[PDB]
């Protein structure tokens, strides 16, 4: 027979999914050049 | 708070738990010697300046 008589059959065919970035983008740390750190626990 | 402990540099753990020794020390005097100090004595066991 013919694939496309077994098209609907779709738990048949294999799974593969369109790998495609999903969801918010990365978020960078933009103030760094600006802003000098320092860094103490017990302030 | 947890900005108590943070903050507050003075402020441990170890000074409330010296307050939970010490008034638990008195707790100790007081529910032993209470009785004695607390009760109503009767004229039998009272003496006076003499």
């Amino acid at each position: 027979m013919t694939f496309s008589s077994t098209s609907n059959l779709k738990e048949l065919l294999r799974k593969v999914v369109l790998d495609v970035e999903l969801g918010r983008e990365q978020v960078q740390l933009l103030y760094k050049p600006i802003y000098d750190s320092i860094a103490d626990s017990n302030l | 708070t947890k900005e108590m402990k943070d903050f507050n540099q003075t402020f441990s753990v170890e000074i409330l738990n010296k307050s939970i020794g010490e008034s638990y020390n008195a707790l100790l005097n007081h529910i032993h010697l209470s009785p004695i100090i607390n009760f109503n004595y009767k004229a039998s066991n009272k003496t006076a300046f003499k």
